[PDB]
């Protein structure tokens, strides 16, 4: 839900 | 951490996973490499959760619509077949697994929904959705019903919503336009309004799911269902004298189902990429390979030229292709997850009466188009330009010019050599972050911003 | 969106774009691939606008100085020439298209301005800038003038500004110091002052531009001009018995033109990067290909070794390289753009009397002109983001829109000219008041500009500004 | 157009309208001026609709909370009693009819909700809301129920929502702060969550309305109801041995009902203002006048000192005052309409299960606080400042300076003597307007904006 | 929120605020009503900020010139004096508090600057401005100086600027022409030039202000000053044997001070308008009331006929009225504020050398200073509205806020100083970086300013700027 | 509903 959402952002944040 | 020296595969429970496991026993017999085929539930969600971390399966099977989303998150390895192997699958199945010029999965088969019907109860199935209400009234009097299908997944109701003009994303000038969603137009309203009325008028039940509808049809309790090729196998086993046919029309318009390509991608973090490549190329995408899976649950129109030639001769496969021609192939873009989630909610809320159609499809509109995010972005853009205006007004060749990055952080005009810090974003892509911590970006000695931004300190805010 | 299976090429209107299209024709003959050569106005500014969004040419051509900025922004593909191909071009030409240790374009030719003079009017051209006033007075007595060249582009005036000490960015430690700008030093002041004094004493006209100077030289009206190899072609066609020579000295010091390397870059967003590579490597960068372009407009001293060995023997190319040697290869740092802008403005303002030399070069030193434009620009950007914010707010959270009305809209956008085009229905012809101000020039705001919102909810490419006329 | 030479009065159906009409017959006997008392439904809404136009009743009766709203719209005439008449009503009833220093209606009586209970079924009523569930289980087994009251009007559920911290508008520094609404705090959630649970657990029915609850209680089918003084009369008539008492506590906290002052305002457009003034002052607000209405339906604590003295001796009136002391007097501000509408929707959606409590009270939050309007306003403010920034930058004592007016129109810097025109607003206070038409404002020769803005051309967009 | 059942009065620190509070004491004695007299800094600018939102004093006192602007904005109640009361004050004093045909304040007294000189140092004060330099040189030889007065307020310099032709707004047809501003004409130029020349020749110091001049005169250090009746009080206390006289001429022309009528206005938002009326009409506007204020700081020539008949016989008041007659009653149009601002800036910039006289008066002519401040101001306003827009968006439509956290917030606001204070929880001490720029003066942005968000979700009144120090 | 809302604005618009 919002845990998988946070996880998706964290990986985008890591790349950026 | 995936165990090196084995293959772990994920595929959905409705597909021929026992056929696949036999192909796995062929590989193991030949190479000595164990193949474990699993079918976890919520497969398409459970993958980016695990694969993100560097864990999960070596290979994943699902329709191509969700593969853009994995490629963007960088969870899929780039497959590398040559001319000689690509010449053996149909070109349009390759299009479905191409994200930004790169092939990211192997196409397996083309799935489309058809109207399946009981020939004994209904020798002549309705050509239009509009006559189904009356047809259900007759069947009720015989203690049966007209139509049951899965009302819990927007995939099955989409054909009706698209029929009179409903669409996901607009396709213009080469690209899909993620800001133009057609889930709230007159067509979508009319299709969804029609479904909702069938329910108010008790021709369908809003609780009806995949297993309820399958069992009812295969026991002979309902005259019609909506499903794909994977379902035919269970109907063969049952009594039922069934026909597979073109979907009914709505407002004189053909139903437009979304066409999916079943696909095998390879987990980026797995150390078994070549073993997996040898299993998919030399074992699965063979006639012997595809037949084994197909003789368990039909696949639809397969991606392999040498095997479809035969399969095309089946009238059920003809019907699958007829419906496919009337729908669109699904976009593979990352925004597909958000669209499907949006429409799933609309249909369920609309069906249950929790919301009207108008209310429901507008929420889906706003969600699918990420309009909250697009509004916030406009505000941040404006704010960032202003801060630059303020500075210039108060005022040389050595600055890093202001930017707004993908996360919404405005990096101000800065001095060459400065390590700049800015509060973490207050909101980003559905999630709120602790703004008491900062992100960090270096303005290099040469007056250009460092390419990478340190966002490591930005933590989400969750439960309690 | 760049069309797959063809090549669009952008080059400047002064270059040999017809020669290049013949090279395009040979590529088509062999490969079946249509090659389109275009030369839009202001292409160096226009390319970063369109490419930044994934549009524009497959290949762009310009002096190497603008490429550093394109590469920094992400607009160019990294090029993959092999060893044998690399040995085919002068190493110093590869240096000029190097950014962050990556090759970001193919070098084509080296360009430097020279003094071009009319042999019949002037058997012996002047060695010095200082003798030009007297020479003009001697020439006025004959119904002619001494010197005309483009005053609207700083490139043409830079040699004189640099002569006695002016510079862009100081070079040392192998690097450019962007904190050390030499556009307002004593040397730059003296050069521009000389230029401004020529105008006050009516030896030159402030309004003189590329085409006025070219026509005036090619018609035998002025004895000298300043221009590059590309200009020689139109002179041949004209009668004029002309020479090309070393630029005149200032205060004993050589004029120091900025040396450009004409280069070809590949758009990062091009789906035809491989066709592009094959075209540039196997067709253009050959004796035949360079020769075809050169025959149309001379290129200068070509990067291709085998063809340069033939061209090196032309006294005009010899002069080009002598002027090049006394000047400097331009930087390719991203700051070049702001620098050219500042000097463009300083030169124009000083020539017209709008500012004194001291005022103009100080504004150039402090980057004031670019900063003012960035100030107005961010105001327009902020206002247009707001209007977008409003439409979005209303569209998503306001009272239900009319179910009978249009579903498809072009959304609020800001055009390159400063107009914010409002949310509009598919099919609409949209009217907006002409800008109050564009590029240092004020317009009448009570006439209108026009733009179609197309059938599919996309803004048309063209915007009609034909009605906006200034004061 | 009201008929000159008569009095037309509007009062609500639950009040003593027959008593009032007899006072009307007293007036008519004395003066020869006919008095017609009517009780239209949706009285509090039907008034500003008619009175706006210059039509409707001469006099209106309702609680004071909606009178701010009429005064702002300029629909109430300013009443003019002297010292000698004001000294006869209690000062705090005068506070309730004062909007911006002006008295705008006559106070009649103080109403508060109490817990009414059947002494035979329940000799000892519960002191806490929390024991009501168990109490209903016992009563169900006897084929009765514990509690019925009107679930359709937020007035009756408010006492429970306010109990543990719920509030309408924050009262700080003299004024009510219309931007600080307390309909979505922990207290409001807890109170509303408690009500919703009673329904899920079938201790109440979400359909239950005023007439359902009244009839059930007066037939002896339910042990408790919640109502005001107007209701006692119907209970007297019925069998029921009733007690009137303090409301139950919630989380150990007293229930906080909103206290209303019944009030008589005078329609601004009526030509019978003095006749109406003579009827209210010399006929209604007398002991004979008030008694006549009261002996039909009780009024609660009346506003007249000479009659309350007696009335205060009634233990039922004591209880009404006890509950009143524990609640707040209602704000009379114009934003009251919007608050009540917001809370009505929340409670109904929450009760029916169409929305959860959290979802429901957040919508009410956003609605009650006019947050959409407040967000749009911030955008218009910002836009208007920018347009001024742009102009100043491009640039003497003769301009009209930029303003943003109450409707959201940004009047730019303009030349003295200019007739300026600007597009009508795209949205205003709930309604969309045709923006193809303009508003008009004159910048006077002296460099100040004209006081009045021509908005006559701005027409709404409605049906079809 | 103004407290009901009391009166707050604002008057300037230079006026007789203690005398006025004694009048307040008598009102309290009779009525039981507490009267509080305050004299905040910059009250004329501060009153429109606080009153505009329904806060501030019940009664404000200032020269009539600012009142037109207050009345235009809606900040003053219309006053209701009766016929008998109106006949009690000079008709020309009622004229000065008339705006749009409405009486908007009570006139108290007429004020004009005079020349004040030290009889012991200067038996015969100069008739002309031109003789002041020589007189200063004669006085320097004695360790004294000729002339010191406040250079920071244009009011004090205006008489000299107006002398030879300078004016605010041209008056004719019975009206002021706001398109006809006379602040950059030959007459205004000459007056300011004389003033600036006095500074270059070290007869005056640019930094001289009200308190430096007053102390220097009252201490016997300077032979002359320029000031109004309110200043006489502190001189009496000091030793100085002083006279008050007609201002010196410039180029033969009288100095033309702007005449002010000290006036008392009632706040439109005051719930005590009737108490206010009774105080001003029945207590202050009496022989006793005026006398009480006058004994503290002289008022000038009072509006009250019966008391003016006694005061008219003072040679200092005689001089006040002679200077008044050669000057002009100030306009009360709303544009006065922008005009004072422009002239304040022009005078200060010219005195310090920051601009030439021509530059400063031209900027004053074109209103450039006010316009620049309005430009920066709207940028700050726009940015802060945006931040508010963001908080609202997130608060209403974003993901659910934490159920455990605070419900009450102070919302995003812009303070009078330019800081945008962000949405903050009830109880929070909020830190913001000091402004980059305030009122023509730049500050250090890496120290902070402080403001409490109070217990109830309201911003505290006070904002702590004690840490913001300039360069 | 929205007709009474429009009517309320129209009267505010008339006054303003
Ligand atoms: O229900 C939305 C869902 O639709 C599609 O999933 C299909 C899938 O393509 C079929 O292979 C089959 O298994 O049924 C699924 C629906 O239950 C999309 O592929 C999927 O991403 C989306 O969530
Ligand atoms: O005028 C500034 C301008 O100078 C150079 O442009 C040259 C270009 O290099 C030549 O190829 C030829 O086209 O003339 C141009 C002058 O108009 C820089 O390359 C350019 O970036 C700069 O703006
Ligand atoms: O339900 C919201 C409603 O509450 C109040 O109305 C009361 C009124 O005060 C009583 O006299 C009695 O008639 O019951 C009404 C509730 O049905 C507010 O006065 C009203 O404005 C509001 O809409
Ligand atoms: O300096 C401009 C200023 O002049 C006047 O202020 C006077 C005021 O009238 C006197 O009462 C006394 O206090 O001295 C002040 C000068 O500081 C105008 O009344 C005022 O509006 C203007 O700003």
């Amino acid at each position: 839900n919002l845990r998988a959402q946070a996880a998706a952002n964290a990986h985008l944040m890591a790349q950026i | 951490k995936i165990e090196e020296g084995k293959l772990v595969i994920w595929i959905n429970g409705d597909k021929g996973y026992n056929g696949l496991a036999e192909v796995g026993k062929k590989f193991e017999k030949d190479t000595g490499i164990k193949v474990t085929v699993e079918h976890p539930d919520k497969l398409e969600e459970k993958f980016p959760q695990v694969a993100a971390t560097g864990d999960g399966p070596d290979i994943i099977f699902w329709a191509h619509d969700r593969f853009g989303g994995y490629a963007q998150s960088g969870l899929l390895a780039e497959i590398t077949p040559d001319k000689a192997f690509q010449d053996k699958l149909y070109p349009f199945t390759w299009d479905a697994v191409r994200y930004n010029g790169k092939l990211i999965a192997y196409p397996i088969a083309v799935e489309a929904l058809s109207l399946i019907y009981n020939k004994d109860l209904l020798p002549n199935p309705p050509k239009t959705w509009e006559e189904i209400p009356a047809l259900d009234k007759e069947l009720k009097a015989k203690g049966k019903s007209a139509l049951m299908f899965n009302l819990q997944e927007p995939y099955f109701t989409w054909p009706l919503i698209a029929a009179d003009g409903g669409y996901a994303f607009k396709y213009e000038n080469g690209k899909y336009d993620i800001k133009d969603v057609g889930v709230d137009n007159a067509g979508a309203k009319a299709g969804l309004t029609f479904l909702v009325d069938l329910i108010k008028n008790k021709h369908m039940n809003a609780d009806t799911d995949y297993s309820i509808a399958e069992a009812a049809f295969n026991k002979g309790e309902t005259a019609m269902t909506i499903n794909g090729p994977w379902a035919w196998s269970n109907i063969d086993t049952s009594k039922v004298n069934y026909g597979v046919t073109v979907l009914p029309t709505f407002k004189g318009q053909p139903s437009k189902p979304f066409v999916g390509v079943l696909s095998a991608g390879i987990n980026a973090a797995s150390p078994n990429k070549e073993l997996a490549k040898e299993f998919l190329e030399n074992y699965l995408l063979t006639d012997e390979g595809l037949e084994a899976v197909n003789k368990d649950k039909p696949l639809g129109a397969v991606a392999l030229k040498s095997y479809e030639e035969e399969l095309a001769k089946d009238p059920r496969i003809a019907a699958t292709m007829e419906n496919a021609q009337k729908g669109e192939i699904m976009p593979n873009i990352p925004q597909m997850s958000a669209f499907w989630y949006a429409v799933r909610t609309a249909v369920i809320n609309a069906a249950s009466g929790r919301q009207t159609v108008d209310e429901a499809l507008k929420d889906a509109q706003t969600n699918a188009a990420a309009e909250f995010a697009a509004l916030l972005h406009s505000l941040l853009e404006a704010n960032c330009s202003l801060a630059l205006a303020e500075e210039l007004l108060l005022d040389p060749y050595s600055y890093c010019n202001t930017t707004l990055d993908q996360i919404g952080t405005c990096w101000p005009r800065s001095a060459a050599g400065a390590l700049v810090e800015r509060p973490c974003p207050e909101y980003f892509n559905g999630v709120k972050y602790n703004t008491t911590r900062n992100a960090y970006r270096e303005c290099l000695e040469n007056g250009t911003w460092a390419s990478k931004i340190n966002y490591s300190q930005c933590e989400p805010i969750l439960d309690d």
